[PDB]
């Protein structure tokens, strides 16, 4: 199913998957994370595109996460590819920093953004606890994680992303 | 249970 599937990407407000671009709004526009050596002690933040900040949540003791400054940020606005350590150990499930990658056919990877030398920006991102605060969504593509704007998100609004049931129920929402 | 996962 063109749902279930890699290779496509999702238009928010026509609801089109496509490969290249949607028929009605064209093909998606990439940030790119800012150029860091591989391997720099502080490569996850240092990542960061211009026009955001890493500054403490707003969410109660949740740590660091991640503002928007400079300007209004787009419906359909695509972040990404998650970077981090790729691994299949379990214990990498518990770092609460990995994404699930599905390989297809009862098989998965791990890549956890654990080590912030490793790691990139969106290890940052907190998680959403109820729809309306909610301005990205997760989703896998070409075997990696990319977060997309879902809404509309103006200055001075923390990015927040929705992490799936299981990390949410744990984190009591 | 800390993994963040896809729909
Ligand atoms: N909605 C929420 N409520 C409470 N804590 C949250 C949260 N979303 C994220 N966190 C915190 O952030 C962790 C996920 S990692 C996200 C970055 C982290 N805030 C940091 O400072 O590096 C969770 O273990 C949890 O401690
Ligand atoms: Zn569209």
């Amino acid at each position: 199913a063109m749902s279930q599937d890699d290779d496509y990407l999702y238009c928010e407000k026509c609801q089109n998957f496509f490969i290249d671009s949607c028929p009605n709004h064209g093909p998606p526009l990439f940030v790119k994370d800012s150029m860091v050596d591989r391997g720099h002690p502080n490569h996850s933040v240092l990542s960061l595109p211009p026009g955001l900040r890493i500054s403490p949540s707003g969410i109660p003791e949740a740590g660091l996460g991640v503002w928007n400054e400079a300007s209004d940020l787009p419906v359909g606005l695509h972040f990404g590819p998650y970077e981090g350590q790729i691994t299949e150990d379990e214990e990498a499930a518990n770092s609460g920093y990995s994404w699930l990658i599905t390989k297809g056919r009862n098989c998965y990877e791990y890549v956890d953004g654990q080590d912030e030398s490793q790691a990139n920006w969106m290890r940052y991102v907190n998680c959403a606890r109820d729809d309306e605060e909610q301005n990205l969504v997760a989703f896998q593509y070409h075997r990696k994680i990319f977060y997309r704007t879902c809404r509309v998100i103006r200055p001075g609004c923390e990015l927040l992303v929705w992490y799936g049931d299981e990390y949410g129920q744990e984190l009591g929402i | 249970a800390r993994t963040k996962q896809t729909a």
